[PDB]
């Protein structure tokens, strides 16, 4: 649920969702490192997950319009760069 | 070959008028069409000294992929030129010293066609060292210009007449000379003496 | 660098003189053609 | 008689074939270039056939190199000195 | 009806792909295989393809054409589009030039026999370089007519003296047993363009950027490097302050040139450190995460 | 530029220009003559270019 | 145009080329190598062969015909002389010889010090000596010891014998014996051993032989 | 896979080329299907040669097709009597994309070779990538219980030549490619080649999310697990550590830039000491 | 095949004139092949002995 | 004649029935080898290829002036799947077109011992599609002809349209063996 600029989530906010104690959930962080479900790592002296990667999950369609709009923006800017390259270096282009 | 001539000579004189035509068979990829878009700006900018036409023939004549089309818009230069004799020995002067053998000849023939009949001293002094060329073809159309430029002249007209009249001689009485630039002297040998020295060349 | 190198200025030397002669290549000429007509026969 | 004429048509098919130089492999320079040692001669840099293995070209390797291009025809084993043979082959008399 | 002098072979270049790799592959061994074309007129003679004939064993010569293999592989090409007569014969020179032997004219004197006009064309696969292959076309001259004082082919035109022979070519018989016929190609839009996709990189390794660990490591070799280059530069415009105009270049031989070494690392390193950062630059803006 | 082109095409044909033999001079004669050892091949009597 | 001549001019290298040795520089472009044929030529060199690598007693590729000077061999290339191999190295020890202290500390002092130390030895002011010469009875270990140093040793092993330079080919001694010093040179730190050596070195010539 | 990569040589391309010609001065055509021959280097393709077969199909239906495989093993033979060391690796077809009946032809192929591979060859003159894409037969086992099927797994194409290949190659292409150009520019220009290929890419990938959202296509959910991959490896380029390493990195690479351009100023000022005296030197003597 | 034979054997006869080199065979390889040193002192390497039995010969 | 033939061998699952003697698909096996051997005395250029019409077409041999290589092909196929006749007709034009030379007339050995599962349209613009390239097939209505006498009929008569025996419509009831039916029908004659 959480964007990529905020995938760091506090011991609290999973012992919270998952109804397990504090000092539980870096155990339940481990199994899902093990197992292969996310990747990341945990920085228990802050009581936080970094967490970096997740399994892909089924997408509604609604969420593939909106993956698609990331895709549009995306593709302005490479557009954006591709021109700028062009525009800058013209003479030396061959 | 032939329908090269004939486009080009359909639109002789026209100025402008050919541009639409011309376009057409420079950007053509038949490198013979191409030639005939050359001979075109020689046709239709026949002695107007148009350095729009000059600046394109240049820019064929040093960067084209056939060598005949080099050839012949460095050759299409007198045509536009013979009404100022004095500049082809100019613009031309370099492409003879190019390391394209058919530029050079093509910067002869220009010399020849532009200066044909002046006597042209500065010319015949760019052709004198073409005549020597390693390429045979290149000395045969040096010497065929050098006839043109000096036709009827005199020893007292051109210096340099009686030198190329003994190197007529000397090349066509060459045995080890090449047969082509056999071709060119004696070409130029009726060309110097042609009509019973009485006649000339002039385009205009 | 850009500024040295438009600096730098060559005499109008006779250009293409350094190349073959035209007798001492004539000479090459020569010389192949009995080659050609000594070797092969 | 048809083994006559095979034997005949086989010399015709020998006709044609030209012997090949004797070298020794000096140096493989590149994928497709080495240097050899003629046996008494100069040595050349050469090209190899390319269905040669050019595994079995170790530097020393006797080779038969083409006439005309020199390029390395084959490999060969190591020669034995007609002297050598004839000392081997020699009958001591069943002493 | 003498031929003309203007003649021209066209070869396209699927026809000359093949003959080279074709003679390539056959080195040293003269390779031999048949061209499909079609006499377009007394001036034209285009090569559309070419097709190799296998080798019947040893020997660096031409061998015997082998009828059974030419008829089965035309009357299998004409069966996919490719009904095209044969106009001749190609083989593989490698390395001595290109002209014909005893054996070539005989060869070419089948062919002759057979089309009149069929052309025997020689390339040179080890002499060739990239952007001018070694290629040569040949017919026989009759010895007949030649002898009783006529020229083998009519000259209408400057066309067919354009290419000087070389000598090794005049000592094997050209323009004796054998004329040289010019050779042309026939480029088209559609192959060029479809050549020019050699080397050309793919869209991934543009925006890819070299390891940083190997590029600090270059970097610091080719400074280290220079540093004494630098110290031998200065020792070298002290020397030449000194030296004869006769040494300038005879001095300069066997013994390394700091000023072009010096050159060539900052060509180097120019190239490498200006690549890699603007590739950086790029990839910051294209690979975002907002 | 054009006579660096030049001189480079014209090197290839010089290049196939065959060598030239050394040889040590034993002693001049007369009508430009020279008597010389090529270095494998024994001696010679020579004669002298015009340069 | 420069570019497509500067790319076809490298036709006068196609194969096949004769090998000769880079004698003199004349002049920029001309030069007076020594073929393997086994005549000395005054050729041109080509324009694109880098002058950096012509150094002296250098192997050249020459063309076939005309033997211009049209390429440089890399200096370990063409050498009829091999360097030992890790499986051709001896089996003897320093320990299998027994009772050759002296002999063993001056070879070490004089070939496999000067290899590790040589700053030392240019610290210090001695001038390591070129090459040492094993001589006496035979039997003595002279060969052994020389095999000892090939076992022992970081650097490469060139083992020759005089008698293999003397050859039939007019030329070729010489050339082989320049081509074995070109290989140590191109593979420093190296060690050069020529047994027997009076097979090339005897103090009496007789010039008409 | 079996394949790592596909090496086609340019005579593949001109063969295939002519080929589609040849055939299509007939007027009525879609694709001409080929034969490929090249040899095995380690886990890298080496197709090298091609030879044309006849082949037809129908427009409507994909189920009728005919290749003949007869002609195919003759000419199998004629070219293996030619050259030996050239196998059948695979086939090559000009449609500018696959086709339904792909799998059928390449199961027919994998008789003749095992591990064939289909090289799609486009005639048309793409302006960006390669004219062609190599793909193998692979078992695609699927993990949501459907019964597993043949598909075709992409394999990287490059276009690479053989010596003599290439000197041919670049006769023809002598007046067209220019090499003037230095290598920062070719560097550059395959920046910006790479910059547009991976907009077109991004293109294909937008056109179709926006055909699944209308419904044209199903999801496929794994197209949709690649992209949820693809989207969570755009790395942040704002975090603190990341800036700092590139100003840094950046800074390491501009001080050589500088100590190369100083180098560069000092050897042309040498070169104008070197031309103004030989200059005055010259004037001086004339 | 008797006119066969016979030009075959004339072919043979052009190219056994005279003269010849005079060699020395060297070895006997098997791939029935000869290596050989002529008079000229250059060593040789022939696919194919020619005519003459490859059992005539010795080293 | 100098025309070329493609055989429409049938080797779906009811060819194992012994209504032929011995069995359905050696009866095939005979009858094939009894035409093609027809076709090729009649003119030594004739060329002949089989096609199979089993569950998926699968063009076992091309055309070829060789008959053996007809037999060792039919000597392994094995009876399986279900008649798929739409196909292959088609895929028997695709081959016809492809053939060594042009100059050969078209022909179809068509095998129907299975009842073809389609609509009468299809065969209809399938026979005027083979009729407009002049394409001529034979059909041999054995085995199930009691269902397919309808759908063949019209086959046949729009593919002969109303002038000229190009293709005819042989129908063998069961008996001893179809082979001793076909030299005297009209496809051999
Ligand atoms: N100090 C030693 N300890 C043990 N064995 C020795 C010693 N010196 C010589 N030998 C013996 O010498 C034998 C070989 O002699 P070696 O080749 O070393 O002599 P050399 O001086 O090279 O002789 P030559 O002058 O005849 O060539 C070996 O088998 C070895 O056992
Ligand atoms: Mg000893
Ligand atoms: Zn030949």
């Amino acid at each position: 649920t959480r964007p990529a600029n905020h995938r760091q989530l506090t011991f609290e906010e999973i012992a919270k969702s998952a109804k397990i104690t504090v000092n539980e959930v870096e155990l339940l962080v481990m199994k899902a490192l093990s197992v292969g479900l996310v990747k990341g790592s945990i920085d228990e002296v802050d009581k936080r997950v970094h967490m970096t990667w997740v399994q892909p999950r089924v997408l509604d369609l609604q969420q593939i319009k909106g993956m698609k709009d990331r895709l549009e923006f995306w593709c302005t800017d490479v557009k954006s760069m591709e021109m700028l390259v062009e525009h800058q270096a013209h003479d030396i282009l061959t | 070959r032939g329908l090269a001539v004939g486009i080009a000579l359909v639109m002789y004189g026209r100025m402008e008028e050919a541009d639409a035509l011309i376009e057409s068979l420079c950007r053509d990829k038949d490198p013979i069409l191409r030639r005939s878009g050359m001979y075109t700006v020689a046709m239709a900018y026949c002695g107007s000294g148009n350095n729009k036409a000059i600046r394109r023939l240049l820019h064929v004549a040093v960067s084209d992929v056939n060598d005949d089309v080099r050839r012949a818009a460095v050759e299409s230069l007198g045509f536009i030129l013979f009404r100022t004799p004095e500049q082809c020995p100019s613009v031309v002067s370099l492409l003879s010293e190019s390391y394209n053998p058919h530029v050079r000849y093509g910067a002869a023939m220009a010399l020849g066609i532009c200066c044909a009949g002046t006597g042209n001293k500065e010319a015949i002094n760019l052709l004198e060292p073409m005549t020597n060329d390693p390429v045979n073809y290149v000395r045969q159309g040096a010497l065929i210009a050098s006839a043109l430029i000096m036709i009827q002249q005199t020893e007292i007209t051109c210096p340099k007449v009686n030198q190329f009249r003994q190197l007529y001689s000397k090349v066509i009485n060459d045995k080890h000379d090449d047969v082509m630039a056999k071709f060119g002297a004696i070409l130029a040998q009726g060309i110097l003496d042609a009509g019973g020295h009485n006649v000339t060349i002039s385009l205009q | 660098h850009n500024m040295s190198v438009k600096a730098m200025r060559f005499p109008p030397k006779s250009y293409n003189k350094d190349l073959e002669s035209a007798e001492e290549r004539r000479e090459r000429e020569q010389q192949d053609l009995e080659f050609a007509k000594e070797m092969a026969e | 008689l048809t083994k006559q004429y095979e034997k005949s048509e086989n010399d015709l098919k020998a006709l044609q074939s030209v012997g090949q130089i004797v070298g020794e492999v000096l140096k493989q320079l590149t994928e497709e270039k080495f240097i050899v040692k003629a046996t008494n001669g100069p040595r050349y840099v050469v090209g190899c056939r390319r269905q040669l293995d050019k595994s079995k070209l170790k530097p020393g390797t006797r080779v038969a190199l083409d006439m005309t291009t020199l390029t390395i025809m084959r490999y060969l084993p190591r020669e034995v000195d007609p002297l050598v043979y004839n000392m081997s082959h020699e009958d001591p008399g069943n002493v | 009806p003498a031929v003309d002098t203007a003649e021209q072979v066209y070869i396209s270049s699927l026809a000359l792909l093949k003959m080279l790799k074709h003679g390539r592959a056959g080195v040293p061994m003269e390779v031999m295989g048949l061209m499909l074309g079609e006499f377009v007129d007394d001036y034209t003679v285009r090569v559309i393809d070419v097709f190799a004939m296998p080798q019947s064993g040893t020997g660096v010569s031409v061998e015997a054409v082998d009828p059974v293999f030419q008829a089965k592989m035309l009357d299998m090409l004409k069966q996919t589009g490719r009904p095209e007569m044969v106009v001749g014969w190609y083989h593989s020179h490698p390395g001595f030039g290109c002209w014909l032997s005893g054996v070539d004219i005989n060869t070419q004197q089948s062919f002759e026999a057979l089309s009149e006009r069929a052309v025997a064309v020689v390339v040179d696969p080890i002499q060739s370089v990239k952007g001018k292959v070694v290629i040569d076309a040949f017919r026989l001259i009759n010895a007949n007519m030649m002898v009783l004082g006529h020229e083998p082919r009519q000259t209408t035109s400057n066309l067919g003296h354009l290419n000087k022979p070389s000598i090794q070519a005049l000592i094997h018989g050209l323009n004796r047993h054998y004329y040289s016929i010019t050779i042309n190609y026939r480029k088209n839009e559609l192959e060029q363009k479809m050549l020019l996709n050699l080397h050309k990189k793919s869209w991934m390794e543009g925006l890819t950027l070299q390891d940083y660990s190997e590029h600090c490591k270059h970097n610091e070799s080719v400074v280290k490097e220079m540093l004494e280059l630098a110290k031998n530069y200065n020792k070298a415009v002290e020397e030449e302050d000194k030296m004869t105009p006769e040494q300038l270049a005879i001095k300069n031989v066997g013994k390394q040139d700091p000023k072009r070494h010096l050159e060539e690392h900052v060509d180097v390193l120019m190239t490498s450190n200006i690549v890699q950062c603007l590739a950086a630059m790029l990839d910051t803006v294209v690979f975002k995460l907002i | 530029l054009n006579a660096k082109v030049r001189l480079l095409r014209e090197e290839l044909q010089l290049l196939q220009e065959q060598g030239s033999y050394v040889g040590e001079v034993v002693r001049a004669m007369d009508k430009k003559k020279v008597l010389v050892k090529v270095h494998p091949e024994g001696k010679f009597v020579v004669d002298v270019d015009k340069n | 145009e420069f570019l497509h001549a500067q790319e076809e001019v490298k036709r006068i290298q196609s194969i096949p080329l004769v090998i000769g040795q880079f004698l003199e520089a004349v002049d920029q472009n001309t030069a007076i190598v020594g073929s393997t044929t086994g005549s000395n030529y005054y050729v041109r060199i080509l324009s694109t062969i880098d002058r950096e690598l012509l150094k002296p007693n250098a192997s050249v590729a020459l063309h076939k015909h005309s033997n211009a000077l049209v390429d440089v061999l890399p200096p370990e290339a063409d050498s009829s002389i091999m360097m030992l191999t890790s499986d051709q190295k001896p089996d003897v020890m320093y320990a299998d010889i027994g009772g050759m202290d002296i002999q063993k500390q001056e070879v070490r002092e004089a070939v496999e010090l000067p290899l590790t130390h040589f700053e030392l030895y240019k610290q210090i002011g001695i001038d390591p000596p070129r090459g040492v010469l094993m001589y006496g009875p035979p039997g003595c270990g002279k060969t052994m010891l020389a095999k000892a140093v090939a076992h022992h040793t970081t650097a490469a092993f060139i083992r020759v014998v005089g008698s293999e330079f003397v050859q039939k080919y007019l030329g070729e001694g010489p050339r082989m014996v320049r081509d074995v010093f070109r290989l140590a040179k191109e593979n420093a730190p190296a060690i050069i051993f020529i047994d027997e050596i009076d097979a090339i070195a005897t103090k009496r010539f007789d010039a008409q032989t | 896979l079996a394949v790592q990569k596909v090496v086609v040589h340019p005579l593949v391309l001109l063969s295939v080329v002519d080929h589609f010609n040849r055939i299509g001065k007939v007027g009525n055509q879609k694709r001409v299907v080929g034969v490929l021959l090249g040899s095995w280097q380690k886990k890298v393709l080496d197709v090298s040669n091609s030879f044309a077969v006849p082949f037809d199909e129908d427009d409507k239906d994909d189920s009728v097709w005919f290749l003949d495989h007869d002609y195919l093993e003759n000419m199998y033979g004629m070219f293996k009597k030619v050259n030996a060391r050239e196998r059948i690796v695979g086939w090559y077809h000009t449609g500018p994309k696959l086709h339904k009946n792909d799998i059928a032809i390449n199961e027919l192929m994998k008789r003749y070779c095992p591990n064939s591979v289909l090289v799609i060859i486009d005639v048309k003159p793409k302006d960006l990538g390669l004219p062609t894409e190599a793909y193998i037969s692979v078992e695609e086992v699927h993990d949501d219980g459907t019964p597993t099927s043949k598909t075709f797994e992409h394999v990287t194409s490059e276009i690479g030549a053989e010596e003599a290949e290439e000197v041919g190659v670049e006769h023809l292409l002598r007046d067209i490619k220019d090499t003037t150009v230095g290598t920062l520019s070719q560097r550059i220009t395959n920046q910006v080649h790479g910059l547009k290929g991976l907009n077109s890419k991004l293109l294909d990938i937008r056109s179709y999310l926006e055909k699944v959202a209308t419904g044209k296509l199903p999801i496929n959910h794994q197209i949709i697990y690649q992209l949820q991959d693809v989207f969570n490896l755009l790395p942040d380029v704002s975090l603190q550590e990341f800036v700092k390493a590139f100003y840094l990195k950046t800074n390491d690479q501009m001080v050589v830039v500088y100590l190369a351009s100083l180098i560069r100023s000092v050897v042309a000022l040498h070169n104008l000491i070197n031309n103004k005296i030989a200059n005055r030197d010259a004037e001086k003597k004339e | 095949m008797k006119d066969k034979i016979k030009e075959n054997s004339e072919k043979i006869k052009v190219n056994k004139t005279l003269p010849y080199l005079v060699s020395n065979v060297i070895e006997l390889l098997d791939v029935k092949c000869a290596v050989i040193k002529t008079s000229t002192r250059q060593t040789y390497f022939l696919p194919v002995i020619g005519l003459v039995d490859a059992e005539k010969l010795k080293p | 004649v100098l025309e070329s033939t493609m055989v429409c061998v049938d080797n779906s699952e009811y060819m194992r029935n012994g209504d032929f003697l011995p069995t359905r698909l050696q009866a095939q096996q005979d009858a094939v080898n009894i035409v093609c051997h027809s076709k090729t005395r009649s003119n030594p250029e004739n060329n002949v290829g089989l096609i199979t019409l089993a569950n998926d077409c699968e063009v076992l041999t091309t055309l070829t002036p060789d008959t053996g290589r007809i037999l060792s092909k039919l000597h392994t196929v094995q009876p399986k799947g279900k008649i798929t006749f739409c196909t292959g007709i088609r895929v028997a034009h695709l081959a016809l077109k492809h053939r060594q030379g042009k100059n050969h007339k078209m022909r179809i050995i068509a095998f129907v011992g299975s009842p073809v599962e389609d609509n009468e349209k299809d065969l209809v613009k399938l026979a005027k599609r083979l009729k407009k390239e002049k394409v001529n097939v034979d059909i041999i209505n054995f085995g199930e002809e009691e269902v397919n006498t309808e759908k063949l009929t019209a086959f046949v008569n729009t593919l002969n349209g109303k002038d000229g025996t190009g293709s005819h419509l042989v129908t063998v009831p069961p008996g001893p063996s179809l082979a001793d039916a076909l030299i005297s029908s009209p496809i051999l004659a």
